């Protein structure tokens, strides 16, 4: 038997699910056939409608106290929950019901971790984080927009293999992935130190791989593993290595708040 | 009649409810409802025009890249910026590779379980399954041994009692027509698809900086630094690596996905005669290759009342006829202002009042083109290409028809493309033609860099006073996308996205005319109203994306 | 009667010359010569013991890892260091994965073109070729479609007129016995082998820091920092990535390489009765799993006069019987000091004087064990494992024999393993058993980390006075390897490597006794003395590595 | 369609430089030899041996005069009239000079051919020298490392094929895309160096947090290369420092094989 997972999307863009389709360890096919039993996921489920709601209800009962609950997207509280309705009920109700029997609860992505883009600006829907809707529960936050999928997958694997979550920081983020500032482990730090800065995309410094601080890099104020784990497992691929500043998408108050070219504060 | 609701519709992006009235086992009327809103248009307002693309890209992660690219095109339009040709090549490679992943995942992971019965695959003979493909495909992974391995994976999953994503599927439903062997083949291909789509996104990642959600755009071009001799930038080694993944895509696309599309049509020919959503079709040209945001590799146009011979070509993203025709209404949507609005003057003022059959019932707006309902997406884009006499499109369609004719003895006429299966076929044709786009644009990039052009970015200036308006068009995997930006005193004063699934999924409009999803369902046979598989088959053919539709 | 020279021998590592006297169409006498020397033993002298491994790893890049590991074991032996068990698991995974790459490349890239005629593959029927493997292999890439694609690649290469490394091969030679279909199957597998070996080396790289030439060792353990919760170090995500590659190796090894081995024996059974190199065999135990450099997963031992029943087990790398038996002579080698030398007292003083049939003719020394010539390598290690009653080895050999039985109606006895084909078989059996070593040691590492042991390194101390002698044994892909370090006044005062290909390729010894290569060739039929394919067949079976042999 | 010819000669090589090709992905070795080049001579992979293969070489040198790329791995030993490497009865130095005469481009792959490498270190028993030393009148492109990432070589060959000239080179004739910068001037552990966060011994608390390896002997401050950016094996995150071991300076003459692992680098 494989450990059960229930995945509910709230105000999600599906990018966090899509991250799984880039993963290699495990690939999404090995995740769903070998690693876990994905008991509810609306993107992939054969069943729809009343049949898939029956699957969820049956799984919540059969696996009570055993499943990992995962949520992507923010949860909208304005106007009594009506900005996300599934099977005629506010998604916040579905989430609180599923949370009652969960062994572990994960907020995958910046939206569920801290509200993310959906809670930015004027916040039209009163979008909030998963932790905000589950005050009695310890929610493990795996931020990023979307995170590298293995930030999630190795968190799940730690729960499965060793029986507990990975070590967390004071935002309940796994330290293996979020324990250090990007700027405190960035390969362009020597250029920062020397005052070697790209000033515009396509300029001479930019075309030599110089530091992107003066383009608005938010590496100095964003915790993450983007410079080390990077993305897609091909080698050498993260925003800064491709030539664009970090936007701070991991980090509340940075991504989706600060402008791309706004300068970060440096510690 | 009987009233049913399908909520949630699964194997789509996002939150969709479909309601149907059924008279004597035939759908007589339907309602499509997007049930989640974020207000992404309001979120992006009052910011620097340069910032919009990073925010509005998050409209959707399935069609990642698309809103990023439309947004920068919209700001570039407002500012009158001509994008460097190397930035076009890079944008084009990203869009084509992304769309390759998107279409493959749609056919297999999203749609195949409408047509394929996994329990029937357990009864298959793997050797007979393999023999069925002799002379039909040259794919290297159709052996009995491959199929036995796949069969055993299914067997092991069923034996565990933990069916997960496969639990309570429509196994043994009367509308499942494939023989055991063909069901087994399809499951093998579903798994093999996952490898191909992963390679497509490796292309995207190497230029975008990651995927989902690329990070290499700018208003004025791209952030990739082209320098063949540079350490840590887009050099020849990196370009070679990108090419290595481009080269891995074609065989699966041509020898698996294209073939499976013909075969599904061969076993389900009734589905060439239902699911017509509209009589008008729109697509925009795509893949610009000159220094002035034009010279598109794929053509666009407008077809009215299904008449390909009288269609109107669209060859520019600044076409005033296209721009002036687009409006959206909220008469039957949960917004306050109901009369048709041009998007530069659009509002998005929420006004939720619950479901009413005759009133408001969706967060999706209702777009029209000069007052008509229009279907967008791969059926539109295929029909426009056929209307344009694009040989590449006609030839690719003819390859699908030739396989279909080998299996059935029948041909396919254009009339039969206005249907659920025609929509699927258009998508497959698109994916196939996109492989040549990738080769073409990689070669263009290498050649241009070789002439000494390393330019990628034109720094914009944004006047601090004045009001000006821009629109960025893009032919997305699900159809024509437009982002509409108004800038006033240097910041975004209006932002409206009109997205392909908005055209297709929108509710009844200001004149109570029915949109494509709703129209397509009229006439659908429903054998078991508790398990309306037939309704979902037609809806999935449109590749719904409700984060896109509603934003 | 005539004298031939084969210089260079290709499809080996390094620089080898083979001379043969042929009489009555059979080789009557042979000479093996290593024709390049570097003086790696001298280069490393007078350095810090901790530095040696990075220098002497460069003895060989085909058997990369092996000299690095033997060197740290030698320093650890001199210093009386017990290696942390996590460091043993990591060292073991690297050696097992490396050896998997190494053996696969030997069977396909290095040896197959002795047995396989690519020209004949052009005449094959791909469908008949595929049919031949029904019930013989479950490999998923044996379809006629795969084989047609491969045949077209060969066709296109021949059509270009640029055969390159396939040019002037031994096409149509009378000793080429495979049917066209089997030649095609082999070329398809040759290409597939390249993907599997790449995956094996991804395992190596993730722990070694790169490959070729790993960089994670130390005298005292390893440089990998184990911390499941650490960013930038060996955490659970990195371990999962390693496992993902370990899991990709088995199917090719079991369903292609293992089966091809049985098939080559079935078509070439005469090669079970030729190429015996010795009557004595040595291997060392390998893959230590305890906290004191022992508890090996694979056993070692010494067989004298082909008697398995009375073999002497070797269970420790500190076994004085093994240590005291080993000597090398340079009587027929280009060094000054000729009498047999124990390696702690060894010299390597060059004394080149050109070729002489009865004098010095090689840069390879001549090793003996208590004065006897000994074969090392996969034949030795299989025979010792059979002598030990190791069930895993018996069972794996039996699988190969059962395929041979099915194809021929004949069985294979242990007497037939003392042969060119037996040698190949021992290598294949080793590769197959190594996949369980990988699964075992990965699981042991995960489990031990879970107990709270993250220890990887114990910092050594090296007394600044005193003289200390250490020896590091390792069962390399080509056989027993040993590095012998003497430390005096804190620096390396003598360093001697005795390498498996030294044992096998070494020239006539102090008593003019013939080494395994030279012995194995006596009796070889040679149909065409200008194109002595049969000699190269037997020589390749030993997997020569002359940078290793000579250093 | 005809493929550009390549002649590869190994001198005092360990074969690690050829073996790097077997890790390559863009192109893979099978695509290299079937699609990108015509590998006219390579003793590791050649079907032909002995007289037949020397015949391939002589024929190719004549047929492709002025057109082929010559590649050499290993150092070239000059002591005692070249006898420390003899192929087909003749010193490898002579085979190399003969092949150099008709070459369109000449590449020293690896530190041994680029500058002598490990084989020339210590007392240099065989008088091993670099390829450029044996070919004083020729421009030799140096691709150092022990072995280099194979794409440092493959993208150099690709530049020659696709654009008709070598890539841009530094003053040691090393391609700037791979060797243009010190490792320490593009190392992700630089923030730790800057803060004085150093590992002191393998397995210690700092080391287990991914801190800077300078005090373990890291030679990144004196070694030009792309090891921290391009890294190795195309899996992501794999180079010696990322794995936990200092750079040894294997790319760089006077550093690798000269300085102790734990000897400290000079910082600029
Ligand atoms: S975190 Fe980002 S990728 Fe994930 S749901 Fe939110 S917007 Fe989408
Ligand atoms: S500002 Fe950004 S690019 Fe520069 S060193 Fe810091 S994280 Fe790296
Ligand atoms: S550079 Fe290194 S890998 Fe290449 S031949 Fe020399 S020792 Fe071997
Ligand atoms: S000393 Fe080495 S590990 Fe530290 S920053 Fe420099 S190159 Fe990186
Ligand atoms: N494709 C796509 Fe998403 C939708 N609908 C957009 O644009
Ligand atoms: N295997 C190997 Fe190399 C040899 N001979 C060593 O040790
Ligand atoms: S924008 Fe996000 S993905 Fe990483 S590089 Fe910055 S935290
Ligand atoms: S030892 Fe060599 S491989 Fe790179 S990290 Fe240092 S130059
Ligand atoms: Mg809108
Ligand atoms: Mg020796
Ligand atoms: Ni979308
Ligand atoms: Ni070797």
């Amino acid at each position: 038997q494989r450990p059960p997972v229930i995945w509910i999307g709230a105000q999600e863009c599906t990018g966090c699910t899509e991250s799984l389709l880039r993963a290699t360890h495990p690939t999404v096919e090995n995740l769903v056939l070998e690693t876990i039993s994905l008991e509810y996921h609306e993107v992939l489920s054969a069943a729809f409608g009343h049949q898939v709601e029956e699957n969820k209800h049956n799984a919540l009962e059969k696996y009570k106290g055993q499943y990992v609950l995962v949520v992507d997207g923010s949860i909208p509280l304005k106007d009594n929950g009506i900005y996300c309705m599934v099977a005629g009920e506010p998604i916040v109700d579905h989430i609180r019901k599923a949370a009652e029997g969960a062994a572990a609860i994960i907020a995958i992505g910046s939206c569920s971790a801290w509200g993310g883009v959906a809670a930015a600006g004027v916040n039209p829907t009163g979008a909030v984080s998963l932790q905000e809707v589950l005050p009695g529960k310890t929610v493990i936050n795996i931020p990023g927009c979307p995170p590298n999928p293995h930030n999630f997958l190795a968190t799940v694997a730690h729960i499965i293999t060793y029986g507990k979550p990975p070590k967390l920081d004071d935002k309940n983020r796994p330290t293996f992935a979020y324990g250090r500032l990007i700027h405190e482990h960035c390969e362009r730090r020597p250029h920062f130190d020397a005052g070697r800065f790209a000033k515009e995309f396509g300029d001479e410094g930019h075309r030599e791989g110089w530091c992107l601080y003066h383009l608005g890099c938010k590496g100095p104020e964003t915790y993450g593993n983007c410079s080390t784990l990077q993305f897609c497992d091909v080698g050498g691929v993260w925003p800064v290595a491709i030539g664009h500043p970090c936007y701070g998408c991991n980090e509340e108050g940075i991504g989706f708040h600060k402008g791309i070219h706004q300068l970060a504060n440096v510690e | 009649s009987q009233r049913i609701t399908i909520d949630p519709v699964t194997r789509i992006q996002g939150h969709l409810r479909i309601d149907c009235e059924i008279e004597n086992g035939v759908v007589s009327k339907a309602w499509a409802s997007g049930t989640m809103w974020r207000g992404m248009e309001e979120i992006v307002k009052n910011r620097d025009p340069r910032d919009a693309w990073m925010i509005v890209q998050r409209i959707c992660g399935v069609c990642t890249t698309t809103h990023a690219l439309s947004s920068v095109r919209a700001a570039e339009s407002a500012l009158n910026i001509d994008v460097p040709v190397n930035a076009q090549y890079i944008r084009n490679i990203i869009l084509a590779a992304h769309t390759t992943h998107d279409h493959i995942v749609h056919f297999y992971q999203l749609s195949a379980l409408d047509w394929v019965d996994i329990t029937s695959a357990l009864q298959a003979d793997p050797t007979k399954a393999s023999e069925m493909l002799k002379g039909v495909s040259t794919w290297h992974l159709n052996s009995p041994e491959e199929f036995t391995k796949v069969q055993n994976k299914i067997k092991d999953l069923v034996a565990s009692g933990q069916l997960g994503i496969f639990a309570n599927g429509y196994w043994g439903h009367p509308a499942m027509k494939l023989p055991p062997e063909v069901n087994l083949i399809a499951v093998a291909h579903y798994l093999q698809a996952l490898e191909c789509q992963r390679d497509a996104n490796r292309v995207v990642a190497l230029l975008g900086g990651k995927t989902p959600h690329i990070q290499n755009l700018a208003v004025g071009g791209v952030a990739n630094p082209i320098n063949l001799d540079g350490l840590g930038v887009l050099n020849l080694e990196r370009l070679m690596y990108i090419k290595s993944f481009i080269d891995k895509l074609s065989d699966f696309v041509e020898q698996v996905y294209k073939v499976d599309t013909a075969v599904i049509a061969a076993f389900y020919p009734e589905w060439l005669t239902r699911g017509k959503g509209a009589v008008n079709y729109l697509s925009v040209p795509e893949f610009p290759t000159d220094s002035k945001n034009g010279s598109f590799l794929f053509p666009g146009g407008y077809i009215e009342n299904a008449d390909l011979s009288s269609y109107r070509p669209i060859t520019s993203h600044s076409d005033e006829y296209l721009i002036k025709g687009i409006q959206e209404s909220a008469k039957h949507s949960w917004y306050k202002d109901e009369a048709p609005q041009a998007p530069w003057e659009g509002t998005t003022i929420p006004a939720y009042d619950g479901w009413s059959d005759d009133g408001k019932y969706s967060w999706v707006k209702s777009p029209t083109f000069y007052g008509k309902t229009v279907e967008v997406g791969p059926l539109a884009n295929m029909l426009v290409k056929l209307a344009a006499g694009r040989e590449s499109t006609q030839n690719k369609l003819n390859e699908i028809v030739a396989i279909y004719q080998k299996l059935t003895g029948n041909t396919l006429e254009v009339a039969q493309l206005h249907s659920t299966l025609g929509r699927i076929i258009g998508r497959t044709v698109h994916c196939c033609e996109l492989q040549d786009i990738l080769q073409n644009q990689y070669s263009a990039l290498i050649t241009n860099i070789g002439k000494g052009d390393h330019t990628t970015f034109v720094k914009p200036n944004i006047p601090a006073t004045g009001e000006f308006k821009g629109v960025g068009f893009l032919e997305a995997p699900r159809g024509m996308l437009s982002h509409w930006m108004v800038i006033k005193d240097g910041i975004i004063s209006n932002y409206q996205a009109v997205v392909p699934s908005t055209w297709n999924s929108g509710p009844r409009n200001f004149n109570d005319d029915v949109g494509p999803y709703e129209q397509s369902l009229v006439g659908t046979p429903v054998a078991d109203p508790n398990k309306p598989l037939e309704v979902v088959r037609t809806i999935h053919s449109f590749d719904p994306c409700m984060a896109c539709a509603v934003h």
